[PDB]
RNA sequence: ACUAUGCUUAGCCAUAAACCUAAAUAAUUAAAUUUAACAAAACUAUUUGCCAGAGAACUACUAGCCAUAGCUUAAAACUCAAAGGAC
RNA sequence: UACUUAAAAUUUAAGGAGAGGGUAUCAAGCACAUUAAAAUAGCUUAAGACACCUUGCCUAGCCACACCCCCACGGGACUCAGCAGUG
Protein backbone atom coordinates (compact mmCIF):
# COMPACT_ATOMS: atom_id res chain seq x y z
CA UNK A 1 0.00 0.00 0.00
CA UNK A 2 2.34 2.71 1.28
CA UNK A 3 5.21 1.26 -0.78
CA UNK A 4 3.86 2.30 -4.19
CA UNK A 5 2.66 5.57 -2.66
CA UNK A 6 6.24 6.12 -1.47
CA UNK A 7 7.71 5.21 -4.85
CA UNK A 8 5.12 7.58 -6.32
CA UNK A 9 5.90 10.30 -3.78
CA UNK A 10 9.65 9.72 -4.09
CA UNK A 11 9.39 9.66 -7.89
CA UNK A 12 7.25 12.81 -7.76
CA UNK A 13 9.94 14.70 -5.83
CA UNK A 14 12.67 13.63 -8.26
CA UNK A 15 10.78 14.84 -11.34
CA UNK A 16 10.17 18.17 -9.60
CA UNK A 17 13.84 18.40 -8.63
CA UNK A 18 14.95 17.59 -12.18
CA UNK A 19 12.64 20.30 -13.51
CA UNK A 20 14.01 22.96 -11.17
CA UNK A 21 17.62 22.20 -12.19
CA UNK A 22 17.11 21.08 -15.80
CA UNK A 23 19.37 23.76 -17.29
CA UNK A 24 22.15 23.05 -14.80
CA UNK A 25 22.01 19.34 -15.61
CA UNK A 26 22.39 20.10 -19.32
CA UNK A 27 25.66 21.96 -18.73
CA UNK A 28 26.83 19.18 -16.41
CA UNK A 29 26.24 16.62 -19.16
CA UNK A 30 27.94 18.53 -21.98
CA UNK A 31 31.00 18.79 -19.75
CA UNK A 32 30.92 15.16 -18.64
CA UNK A 33 30.84 14.08 -22.29
CA UNK A 34 33.74 16.39 -23.15
CA UNK A 35 35.82 14.83 -20.37
CA UNK A 36 34.61 11.44 -21.61
CA UNK A 37 35.98 12.31 -25.06
CA UNK A 38 39.35 13.59 -23.82
CA UNK A 39 39.75 10.41 -21.77
CA UNK A 40 39.02 8.44 -24.94
CA UNK A 41 41.58 10.37 -27.00
CA UNK A 42 44.29 10.16 -24.34
CA UNK A 43 43.72 6.41 -23.97
CA UNK A 44 44.29 6.05 -27.72
CA UNK A 45 47.45 8.18 -27.62
CA UNK A 46 48.85 5.99 -24.84
CA UNK A 47 48.57 2.93 -27.08
CA UNK A 48 50.60 4.11 -30.07
CA UNK A 49 53.19 5.92 -27.94
CA UNK A 50 53.80 2.78 -25.88
CA UNK A 51 54.13 0.70 -29.05
CA UNK A 52 56.98 3.04 -30.04
CA UNK A 53 55.30 5.19 -32.68
CA UNK A 54 56.11 8.89 -32.45
CA UNK A 55 53.03 9.96 -34.45
CA UNK A 56 49.59 8.42 -34.76
CA UNK A 57 49.10 5.94 -37.62
CA UNK A 58 48.96 7.61 -41.02
CA UNK A 59 45.49 8.84 -42.02
CA UNK A 60 44.11 8.28 -38.50
CA UNK A 61 41.90 10.85 -36.75
CA UNK A 62 40.31 9.81 -33.47
CA UNK A 63 36.54 9.63 -34.10
CA UNK A 64 34.35 11.98 -32.07
CA UNK A 65 31.89 9.43 -30.69
CA UNK A 66 30.30 11.40 -27.82
CA UNK A 67 29.44 14.59 -29.73
CA UNK A 68 26.09 15.42 -31.35
CA UNK A 69 26.88 13.38 -34.44
CA UNK A 70 23.42 11.79 -34.76
CA UNK B 1 18.33 -16.91 -58.12
CA UNK B 2 18.70 -20.71 -58.35
CA UNK B 3 19.55 -22.96 -61.28
CA UNK B 4 16.19 -24.78 -61.30
CA UNK B 5 12.69 -23.29 -61.27
CA UNK B 6 9.74 -25.63 -61.96
CA UNK B 7 8.15 -24.98 -65.36
CA UNK B 8 4.55 -23.84 -65.57
CA UNK B 9 3.70 -26.95 -67.61
CA UNK B 10 4.70 -29.33 -64.80
CA UNK B 11 2.01 -31.34 -63.05
CA UNK B 12 1.40 -31.06 -59.33
CA UNK B 13 2.96 -33.60 -57.00
CA UNK B 14 -0.32 -35.48 -56.54
CA UNK B 15 -0.65 -36.27 -60.26
CA UNK B 16 3.05 -36.13 -61.20
CA UNK B 17 3.25 -39.91 -61.65
CA UNK B 18 -0.42 -40.54 -62.54
CA UNK B 19 -0.96 -38.47 -65.71
CA UNK B 20 2.01 -40.05 -67.55
CA UNK B 21 0.41 -43.48 -67.14
CA UNK B 22 -2.94 -42.30 -68.54
CA UNK B 23 -2.93 -42.97 -72.27
CA UNK B 24 -4.41 -39.68 -73.51
CA UNK B 25 -5.35 -36.55 -71.56
CA UNK B 26 -6.74 -33.33 -72.98
CA UNK B 27 -4.69 -30.14 -73.11
CA UNK B 28 -7.24 -28.44 -70.86
CA UNK B 29 -7.06 -31.22 -68.27
CA UNK B 30 -3.26 -31.01 -68.32
CA UNK B 31 -3.52 -27.24 -67.85
CA UNK B 32 -5.87 -27.59 -64.86
CA UNK B 33 -3.49 -30.06 -63.19
CA UNK B 34 -0.33 -28.12 -64.11
CA UNK B 35 1.54 -25.63 -61.93
CA UNK B 36 -0.16 -22.70 -63.68
CA UNK B 37 -3.51 -23.33 -61.95
CA UNK B 38 -2.03 -24.08 -58.52
CA UNK B 39 -1.02 -22.05 -55.50
CA UNK B 40 2.58 -21.14 -54.73
CA UNK B 41 2.55 -23.83 -52.04
CA UNK B 42 2.21 -26.48 -54.75
CA UNK B 43 5.17 -25.11 -56.71
CA UNK B 44 7.31 -25.44 -53.58
CA UNK B 45 6.52 -29.14 -53.19
CA UNK B 46 8.00 -29.65 -56.66
CA UNK B 47 11.13 -27.63 -55.89
CA UNK B 48 11.76 -29.67 -52.75
CA UNK B 49 11.28 -33.01 -54.51
CA UNK B 50 13.73 -32.00 -57.24
CA UNK B 51 16.40 -31.16 -54.65
CA UNK B 52 15.86 -34.34 -52.64
CA UNK B 53 16.54 -36.42 -55.75
CA UNK B 54 19.67 -34.43 -56.65
CA UNK B 55 21.24 -34.66 -53.18
CA UNK B 56 19.76 -37.32 -50.89
CA UNK B 57 20.77 -40.91 -51.57
CA UNK B 58 17.29 -42.17 -50.56
CA UNK B 59 14.72 -39.53 -51.60
CA UNK B 60 11.98 -41.70 -50.08
CA UNK B 61 13.08 -40.71 -46.56
CA UNK B 62 12.28 -37.16 -45.45
CA UNK B 63 13.25 -37.49 -41.76
CA UNK B 64 17.02 -37.45 -42.34
CA UNK B 65 19.04 -34.41 -41.32
CA UNK B 66 20.02 -33.86 -44.95
CA UNK B 67 16.36 -33.98 -45.99
CA UNK B 68 15.27 -31.64 -43.18
CA UNK B 69 17.99 -29.22 -44.28
CA UNK B 70 16.59 -29.34 -47.81
CA UNK B 71 13.08 -28.65 -46.49
CA UNK B 72 14.33 -25.52 -44.71
CA UNK B 73 16.22 -24.19 -47.73
CA UNK B 74 13.02 -24.09 -49.78
CA UNK B 75 11.20 -22.36 -46.92
CA UNK B 76 14.10 -19.95 -46.37
CA UNK B 77 14.17 -18.98 -50.04
CA UNK B 78 10.37 -18.70 -49.96
CA UNK B 79 10.40 -16.35 -46.97
CA UNK B 80 13.04 -14.25 -48.72
CA UNK B 81 10.82 -13.76 -51.78
CA UNK B 82 7.92 -12.86 -49.48
CA UNK B 83 10.05 -10.30 -47.63
CA UNK B 84 11.15 -8.65 -50.89
CA UNK B 85 7.58 -7.38 -51.39
CA UNK B 86 6.36 -7.23 -47.77
CA UNK B 87 9.25 -5.16 -46.45
CA UNK B 88 7.50 -4.34 -43.15
CA UNK B 89 6.13 -7.81 -42.33
CA UNK B 90 7.60 -8.53 -38.90
CA UNK B 91 6.06 -11.99 -38.43
CA UNK B 92 7.63 -13.29 -41.65
CA UNK B 93 10.90 -11.50 -40.95
CA UNK B 94 10.92 -13.52 -37.73
CA UNK B 95 10.05 -16.70 -39.66
CA UNK B 96 13.02 -16.13 -41.96
CA UNK B 97 15.53 -15.56 -39.15
CA UNK B 98 14.29 -18.53 -37.14
CA UNK B 99 14.53 -20.91 -40.10
CA UNK B 100 18.02 -19.67 -40.97
CA UNK B 101 19.04 -20.33 -37.36
CA UNK B 102 17.32 -23.73 -37.48
CA UNK B 103 19.24 -24.69 -40.63
CA UNK B 104 22.52 -23.73 -38.94
CA UNK B 105 21.67 -25.93 -35.95
CA UNK B 106 20.91 -28.87 -38.26
CA UNK B 107 24.06 -28.31 -40.32
CA UNK B 108 26.05 -28.39 -37.07
CA UNK B 109 24.61 -31.77 -36.07
CA UNK B 110 25.12 -33.16 -39.58
CA UNK B 111 28.76 -32.03 -39.61
CA UNK B 112 29.33 -33.83 -36.30
CA UNK B 113 27.74 -37.09 -37.51
CA UNK B 114 28.15 -37.52 -41.30
CA UNK B 115 30.79 -35.14 -42.63
CA UNK B 116 30.59 -36.61 -46.13
CA UNK B 117 26.85 -35.94 -46.42
CA UNK B 118 27.43 -32.53 -44.82
CA UNK B 119 29.90 -31.49 -47.52
CA UNK B 120 27.64 -32.57 -50.39
CA UNK B 121 24.58 -30.91 -48.84
CA UNK B 122 26.39 -27.58 -48.45
CA UNK B 123 27.89 -27.70 -51.95
CA UNK B 124 24.64 -28.68 -53.67
CA UNK B 125 22.33 -26.42 -51.64
CA UNK B 126 24.89 -23.62 -51.92
CA UNK B 127 24.86 -22.97 -48.17
CA UNK B 128 28.03 -21.71 -46.50
CA UNK B 129 28.49 -22.98 -42.93
CA UNK B 130 30.53 -20.90 -40.48
CA UNK B 131 31.54 -22.48 -37.18
CA UNK B 132 30.26 -20.82 -33.97
CA UNK B 133 32.84 -18.34 -32.61
CA UNK B 134 34.44 -19.42 -29.35
CA UNK B 135 34.01 -16.01 -27.68
CA UNK B 136 31.25 -13.42 -28.00
CA UNK B 137 32.57 -9.99 -28.98
CA UNK B 138 30.85 -6.87 -27.66
CA UNK B 139 30.39 -4.03 -30.13
CA UNK B 140 30.05 -0.28 -29.59
CA UNK B 141 31.56 2.91 -30.95
CA UNK B 142 34.31 3.17 -28.34
CA UNK B 143 35.43 -0.44 -28.80
CA UNK B 144 35.37 -0.43 -32.60
CA UNK B 145 37.44 2.77 -32.73
CA UNK B 146 40.08 1.57 -30.26
CA UNK B 147 40.22 -1.85 -31.92
CA UNK B 148 40.82 -0.20 -35.30
CA UNK B 149 43.73 1.89 -34.00
CA UNK B 150 45.30 -1.08 -32.21
CA UNK B 151 45.30 -3.04 -35.47
CA UNK B 152 46.67 0.00 -37.30
CA UNK B 153 49.36 0.67 -34.68
CA UNK B 154 50.53 -2.95 -34.84
CA UNK B 155 50.74 -2.92 -38.64
CA UNK B 156 52.83 0.26 -38.60
CA UNK B 157 55.24 -1.16 -36.02
CA UNK B 158 55.70 -4.33 -38.08
CA UNK B 159 56.15 -2.37 -41.31
CA UNK B 160 58.98 -0.40 -39.70
CA UNK B 161 60.68 -3.61 -38.56
CA UNK B 162 60.57 -5.03 -42.09
CA UNK B 163 62.15 -1.87 -43.50
CA UNK B 164 64.89 -1.96 -40.86
CA UNK B 165 65.67 -5.61 -41.61
CA UNK B 166 66.03 -4.90 -45.33
CA UNK B 167 68.33 -1.93 -44.72
CA UNK B 168 70.40 -3.89 -42.19
CA UNK B 169 70.75 -6.84 -44.57
CA UNK B 170 71.54 -4.55 -47.50
CA UNK B 171 74.38 -2.90 -45.58
CA UNK B 172 75.78 -6.28 -44.55
CA UNK B 173 75.64 -7.53 -48.14
CA UNK B 174 77.63 -4.52 -49.37
CA UNK B 175 80.33 -5.14 -46.75
CA UNK B 176 80.64 -8.78 -47.86
CA UNK C 1 65.50 -40.07 -25.12
CA UNK C 2 64.48 -38.42 -21.86
CA UNK C 3 60.82 -37.47 -21.54
CA UNK C 4 59.33 -34.05 -20.82
CA UNK C 5 59.13 -32.42 -17.40
CA UNK C 6 55.48 -31.41 -17.84
CA UNK C 7 52.97 -33.53 -15.93
CA UNK C 8 50.74 -33.93 -19.01
CA UNK C 9 52.78 -36.57 -20.79
CA UNK C 10 49.58 -37.73 -22.51
CA UNK C 11 46.51 -35.51 -22.85
CA UNK C 12 43.21 -36.03 -24.70
CA UNK C 13 41.16 -33.07 -25.85
CA UNK C 14 38.96 -31.57 -28.54
CA UNK C 15 40.39 -29.38 -31.31
CA UNK C 16 38.72 -26.02 -30.65
CA UNK C 17 40.79 -24.11 -33.20
CA UNK C 18 43.19 -24.57 -36.09
CA UNK C 19 43.94 -21.07 -37.40
CA UNK C 20 47.66 -21.13 -36.52
CA UNK C 21 50.11 -22.62 -39.00
CA UNK C 22 50.95 -26.26 -38.22
CA UNK C 23 49.45 -25.81 -34.73
CA UNK C 24 46.09 -26.94 -33.36
CA UNK C 25 44.53 -25.40 -30.26
CA UNK C 26 43.11 -28.24 -28.16
CA UNK C 27 40.79 -28.04 -25.16
CA UNK C 28 41.31 -30.80 -22.60
CA UNK C 29 39.01 -31.35 -19.63
CA UNK C 30 39.75 -33.02 -16.32
CA UNK C 31 37.48 -33.79 -13.37
CA UNK C 32 38.12 -31.73 -10.24
CA UNK C 33 36.41 -32.35 -6.90
CA UNK C 34 34.53 -29.42 -5.41
CA UNK C 35 35.43 -29.66 -1.70
CA UNK C 36 32.23 -28.06 -0.38
CA UNK C 37 29.83 -30.00 -2.61
CA UNK C 38 31.95 -33.17 -2.95
CA UNK C 39 30.88 -33.34 -6.59
CA UNK C 40 33.11 -33.50 -9.64
CA UNK C 41 33.04 -30.74 -12.24
CA UNK C 42 35.00 -30.21 -15.45
CA UNK C 43 38.09 -28.01 -15.44
CA UNK C 44 39.23 -27.31 -18.99
CA UNK C 45 42.75 -26.45 -20.14
CA UNK C 46 44.09 -25.31 -23.51
CA UNK C 47 47.07 -27.06 -25.10
CA UNK C 48 48.87 -25.99 -28.24
CA UNK C 49 49.92 -29.05 -30.24
CA UNK C 50 52.23 -29.39 -33.24
CA UNK C 51 50.19 -30.52 -36.26
CA UNK C 52 52.96 -31.16 -38.78
CA UNK C 53 50.63 -32.23 -41.61
CA UNK C 54 47.74 -29.87 -40.74
CA UNK C 55 45.49 -32.93 -40.54
CA UNK C 56 43.27 -31.60 -37.74
CA UNK C 57 39.76 -30.15 -37.93
CA UNK C 58 37.69 -28.35 -35.33
CA UNK C 59 35.66 -30.73 -33.19
CA UNK C 60 37.76 -33.89 -33.52
CA UNK C 61 39.09 -35.73 -30.47
CA UNK C 62 42.88 -36.09 -30.48
CA UNK C 63 45.69 -37.51 -28.36
CA UNK C 64 48.74 -35.32 -27.71
CA UNK C 65 52.25 -36.43 -26.77
CA UNK C 66 54.44 -34.14 -24.70
CA UNK C 67 57.41 -32.90 -26.70
CA UNK C 68 60.85 -33.49 -25.15
CA UNK C 69 61.84 -29.84 -25.66
CA UNK C 70 59.22 -27.06 -25.87
CA UNK C 71 58.96 -25.95 -29.48
CA UNK C 72 57.87 -22.47 -28.37
CA UNK C 73 56.42 -20.69 -25.35
CA UNK C 74 53.08 -22.50 -25.69
CA UNK C 75 53.72 -25.41 -28.10
CA UNK C 76 54.87 -28.20 -25.77
CA UNK C 77 52.89 -31.08 -27.30
CA UNK C 78 52.54 -32.81 -30.66
CA UNK C 79 49.63 -34.56 -32.35
CA UNK C 80 50.08 -38.24 -31.52
CA UNK C 81 46.73 -39.50 -32.79
CA UNK C 82 43.25 -38.48 -33.92
CA UNK C 83 40.99 -40.66 -31.77
CA UNK C 84 37.75 -39.50 -33.41
CA UNK C 85 37.49 -37.48 -36.61
CA UNK C 86 34.67 -34.94 -36.73
CA UNK C 87 31.82 -36.58 -38.64
CA UNK C 88 34.10 -39.42 -39.79
CA UNK C 89 34.13 -41.62 -36.69
CA UNK C 90 35.09 -45.30 -37.00
CA UNK C 91 33.71 -47.56 -34.30
CA UNK C 92 36.62 -49.00 -32.28
CA UNK C 93 34.69 -52.09 -31.18
CA UNK C 94 33.50 -53.25 -34.62
CA UNK C 95 35.61 -51.14 -36.97
CA UNK C 96 32.70 -50.00 -39.13
CA UNK C 97 31.89 -46.38 -40.03
CA UNK C 98 29.24 -44.83 -37.80
CA UNK C 99 27.17 -41.63 -37.79
CA UNK C 100 26.17 -41.15 -34.18
CA UNK C 101 24.58 -44.11 -32.44
CA UNK C 102 24.14 -45.89 -35.78
CA UNK C 103 26.19 -47.89 -38.28
CA UNK C 104 26.71 -46.38 -41.71
CA UNK C 105 27.92 -49.87 -42.69
CA UNK C 106 26.43 -52.91 -40.98
CA UNK C 107 28.90 -55.00 -38.95
CA UNK C 108 27.39 -58.18 -40.41
CA UNK C 109 28.57 -57.24 -43.90
CA UNK C 110 32.19 -57.48 -45.07
CA UNK C 111 32.55 -54.79 -47.76
CA UNK C 112 36.37 -54.69 -47.63
CA UNK C 113 36.31 -51.48 -49.67
C1' A D 1 -15.79 26.05 -28.61
C1' C D 2 -11.10 24.47 -30.13
C1' U D 3 -5.51 22.58 -30.50
C1' A D 4 -1.42 18.73 -29.73
C1' U D 5 -2.77 13.86 -30.28
C1' G D 6 -5.51 9.40 -31.87
C1' C D 7 -5.26 8.09 -38.74
C1' U D 8 -1.72 7.42 -43.28
C1' U D 9 3.60 7.40 -45.23
C1' A D 10 8.63 7.04 -43.50
C1' G D 11 11.94 6.72 -39.37
C1' C D 12 12.95 7.29 -33.98
C1' C D 13 11.81 6.22 -28.66
C1' A D 14 11.90 0.86 -25.99
C1' U D 15 8.28 2.27 -21.63
C1' A D 16 3.25 -0.63 -18.57
C1' A D 17 -0.45 -3.76 -12.74
C1' A D 18 4.29 -5.65 -20.54
C1' C D 19 -0.08 -9.60 -14.98
C1' C D 20 -2.49 -15.88 -15.42
C1' U D 21 1.62 -10.83 -9.84
C1' A D 22 2.40 -18.80 -12.09
C1' A D 23 10.35 -19.70 -15.81
C1' A D 24 10.42 -23.81 -18.95
C1' U D 25 10.17 -29.27 -19.43
C1' A D 26 8.92 -34.47 -18.10
C1' A D 27 6.47 -36.81 -14.43
C1' U D 28 3.26 -38.80 -9.98
C1' U D 29 -1.62 -38.46 -7.31
C1' A D 30 0.44 -42.12 -3.47
C1' A D 31 3.54 -41.17 -0.53
C1' A D 32 -1.62 -41.84 6.10
C1' U D 33 0.66 -34.01 1.85
C1' U D 34 -4.78 -28.44 4.67
C1' U D 35 1.98 -28.86 6.03
C1' A D 36 0.92 -21.69 7.78
C1' A D 37 -2.94 -18.75 5.70
C1' C D 38 -5.03 -16.90 1.30
C1' A D 39 -4.68 -17.57 -4.13
C1' A D 40 -4.47 -21.68 -8.23
C1' A D 41 -4.76 -29.23 -4.79
C1' A D 42 -0.02 -31.13 -3.77
C1' C D 43 4.68 -32.57 -4.99
C1' U D 44 9.52 -34.89 -7.36
C1' A D 45 13.31 -34.31 -10.90
C1' U D 46 16.25 -31.35 -14.61
C1' U D 47 18.52 -26.64 -16.43
C1' U D 48 19.11 -21.52 -16.31
C1' G D 49 17.93 -16.59 -14.22
C1' C D 50 17.25 -14.16 -9.66
C1' C D 51 16.91 -13.13 -4.06
C1' A D 52 19.66 -12.57 1.16
C1' G D 53 16.03 -6.82 6.96
C1' A D 54 13.77 -1.92 5.98
C1' G D 55 14.38 3.09 4.48
C1' A D 56 17.99 6.09 1.86
C1' A D 57 16.95 4.26 -3.81
C1' C D 58 12.59 3.43 -10.39
C1' U D 59 18.49 7.70 -6.35
C1' A D 60 24.28 9.28 -6.99
C1' C D 61 28.39 7.79 -10.00
C1' U D 62 29.81 4.53 -14.15
C1' A D 63 29.30 2.42 -19.29
C1' G D 64 26.03 1.65 -23.61
C1' C D 65 22.09 3.72 -26.48
C1' C D 66 19.14 8.11 -33.02
C1' A D 67 17.35 8.43 -26.57
C1' U D 68 19.59 15.41 -24.24
C1' A D 69 13.92 17.13 -18.29
C1' G D 70 15.15 10.09 -21.52
C1' C D 71 15.90 4.44 -20.93
C1' U D 72 18.92 0.17 -19.33
C1' U D 73 22.84 -0.91 -15.69
C1' A D 74 23.03 0.43 -10.00
C1' A D 75 25.85 1.58 -4.90
C1' A D 76 27.52 3.93 -0.17
C1' A D 77 27.31 7.16 3.76
C1' C D 78 23.52 7.68 7.14
C1' U D 79 18.83 6.16 10.04
C1' C D 80 15.62 2.59 12.43
C1' A D 81 14.31 -2.29 15.38
C1' A D 82 11.74 -3.23 12.76
C1' A D 83 9.79 -3.17 7.61
C1' G D 84 6.60 -6.72 5.22
C1' G D 85 2.73 -10.80 4.05
C1' A D 86 -2.03 -13.56 5.08
C1' C D 87 -5.99 -13.86 8.08
C1' U E 1 81.88 -37.04 3.70
C1' A E 2 83.81 -40.75 0.90
C1' C E 3 86.63 -41.88 -3.75
C1' U E 4 90.07 -39.41 -6.88
C1' U E 5 85.07 -40.44 -8.09
C1' A E 6 79.42 -41.16 -5.33
C1' A E 7 76.24 -40.77 -1.33
C1' A E 8 74.12 -36.65 1.14
C1' A E 9 72.63 -31.93 2.99
C1' U E 10 71.61 -27.19 0.77
C1' U E 11 70.20 -24.23 -3.15
C1' U E 12 69.30 -22.30 -8.07
C1' A E 13 66.82 -22.12 -12.96
C1' A E 14 63.08 -23.55 -16.16
C1' G E 15 58.27 -25.46 -15.63
C1' G E 16 52.69 -27.36 -14.52
C1' A E 17 47.87 -32.51 -12.74
C1' G E 18 45.35 -29.57 -9.26
C1' A E 19 44.38 -25.86 -5.51
C1' G E 20 44.94 -20.32 -4.36
C1' G E 21 41.65 -12.66 -1.37
C1' G E 22 38.21 -8.70 -3.01
C1' U E 23 35.58 -5.34 -6.87
C1' A E 24 32.25 -7.12 -13.26
C1' U E 25 29.79 0.17 -12.17
C1' C E 26 37.47 -3.29 -13.82
C1' A E 27 34.45 -6.04 -20.04
C1' A E 28 37.47 -6.02 -23.09
C1' G E 29 43.36 -6.56 -23.23
C1' C E 30 46.26 -4.17 -27.44
C1' A E 31 51.17 -7.78 -29.64
C1' C E 32 49.55 -10.01 -25.34
C1' A E 33 50.57 -15.62 -31.27
C1' U E 34 52.24 -19.63 -34.75
C1' U E 35 55.53 -20.92 -38.55
C1' A E 36 61.03 -20.81 -39.33
C1' A E 37 61.84 -20.34 -47.41
C1' A E 38 61.02 -15.97 -42.56
C1' A E 39 55.56 -16.11 -43.94
C1' U E 40 50.44 -16.57 -41.45
C1' A E 41 46.91 -13.17 -38.63
C1' G E 42 46.86 -14.95 -34.81
C1' C E 43 47.15 -14.96 -28.64
C1' U E 44 44.14 -14.17 -23.48
C1' U E 45 38.89 -13.26 -22.06
C1' A E 46 31.86 -13.77 -18.56
C1' A E 47 34.84 -21.40 -17.25
C1' G E 48 36.36 -13.81 -15.47
C1' A E 49 41.48 -11.76 -19.48
C1' C E 50 43.04 -6.66 -18.40
C1' A E 51 42.81 -2.94 -14.55
C1' C E 52 42.47 -1.53 -9.49
C1' C E 53 42.22 -2.55 -4.11
C1' U E 54 43.70 -5.28 0.17
C1' U E 55 46.66 -8.85 2.77
C1' G E 56 52.64 -11.96 4.96
C1' C E 57 51.38 -17.80 4.74
C1' C E 58 52.45 -22.75 3.66
C1' U E 59 53.10 -22.74 10.48
C1' A E 60 58.47 -28.80 13.59
C1' G E 61 58.33 -24.04 9.93
C1' C E 62 58.33 -20.97 5.36
C1' C E 63 58.59 -16.34 2.46
C1' A E 64 60.03 -11.02 1.93
C1' C E 65 62.73 -7.05 3.93
C1' A E 66 67.56 -4.89 6.36
C1' C E 67 67.82 3.99 6.73
C1' C E 68 65.31 5.88 1.88
C1' C E 69 65.28 5.96 -4.18
C1' C E 70 61.14 -1.88 -6.07
C1' C E 71 67.36 -2.64 -7.34
C1' A E 72 71.83 0.47 -5.41
C1' C E 73 76.89 1.85 -10.38
C1' G E 74 75.05 6.31 -8.58
C1' G E 75 72.19 9.62 -5.51
C1' G E 76 69.78 11.26 -1.03
C1' A E 77 66.21 13.59 3.48
C1' C E 78 72.62 9.17 5.70
C1' U E 79 71.10 3.73 9.40
C1' C E 80 69.14 0.11 16.92
C1' A E 81 62.89 -3.63 12.12
C1' G E 82 70.44 -7.04 17.33
C1' C E 83 70.12 -6.49 23.25
C1' A E 84 69.11 -2.76 26.77
C1' G E 85 67.50 2.27 26.66
C1' U E 86 65.50 7.28 25.04
C1' G E 87 62.36 11.15 22.36
K1 LIG F 1 63.22 -2.36 0.03
MG1 LIG G 1 -6.72 17.86 -34.87
MG1 LIG H 1 -3.42 -9.19 -14.18
MG1 LIG I 1 10.58 3.82 -14.52
MG1 LIG J 1 17.76 7.02 -13.51
MG1 LIG K 1 22.77 7.76 -14.35
MG1 LIG L 1 23.45 -1.05 3.26
MG1 LIG M 1 29.53 3.49 -9.47
MG1 LIG N 1 64.98 2.71 11.81
MG1 LIG O 1 67.20 -1.80 -0.31
MG1 LIG P 1 65.40 -2.02 20.55
MG1 LIG Q 1 72.39 -2.86 12.30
Amino acid sequence: VLKIRRRKMNHHKYRKLVKRTRFLRRKVREGRLKKKQIKFEKDLKRIWLKAGLKEAPENWQTPKIYLKNK
Amino acid sequence: KQDDEPPSSAFIKEYKDIIPNIEKVDDVVKRILSLEMASRKEKLKIKQEQLMNKIVENPEDSRTLEAQIIALTVRIRNYEEHMQKHRKDKAHKRHLLMSIDRRKKLLKILRQTNYDVFEKTCKELGVEYTLPPLHFQKVHRRFLAKKALCIRVYQEVQKLKKQKRALKAAAAAAKK
Amino acid sequence: IVRSSVHAKWVVGKVIGTAMIKTAKVRATRLVLDPYLLKYFNKRKTYFAHDALQQCSVGDIVLLRALPVPRSKHVKHELAEIIFKVGRVIDPVTGKPCAGTAYLESPLSEPRE
